[PDB]
């Protein structure tokens, strides 16, 4: 899975710009959003969000599924570390169980349920 | 910069 963003950018780049913004917004967490490869969906202009921790994976869903146009009848699926995440969990669960290193939660979405076909 | 989801 790669990310335009780690491709932009160096580990330690990333890293202070992840502690600063946490350190900025505490009840927010970074979360770096991009199209899977592959993907027959439409792409987001920007890539990087600040989401609320209480909010649910499912309503973070919503919000990206807006920005890109589509209509909650249309395939969209998301993924971190390759596996689609729990609906029910919260975007702060999500982030302190799946960060990387750089403090950033990483998020592709794709019309398809396995990432990159 | 940031976009500020809800």
């Amino acid at each position: 899975m790669k990310f335009q963003y780690k491709e932009d950018h160096p580990f330690e780049y990333r890293k202070k710009e992840g502690e600063k913004i946490r350190k900025k917004y505490p009840d927010r967490v970074p979360v770096i959003v991009e199209k899977a490869p592959k993907a027959r969906v439409p792409d987001l202009d920007k890539r990087k969000y600040l989401v609320p921790s209480d909010l649910t994976v499912g309503q973070f869903y919503f919000l990206i599924r807006k920005r890109i146009h589509l209509r909650p009848e249309d395939a969209l699926f998301f993924f971190v570390n390759n596996t689609i995440p729990p609906t029910s969990a919260t975007m702060g669960q999500l982030y302190e169980d799946n960060h990387e290193e750089d403090y950033f939660l990483y998020v592709a979405y794709s019309d398809e349920s396995v990432y990159g076909k | 910069s940031w976009i500020l989801l809800n």
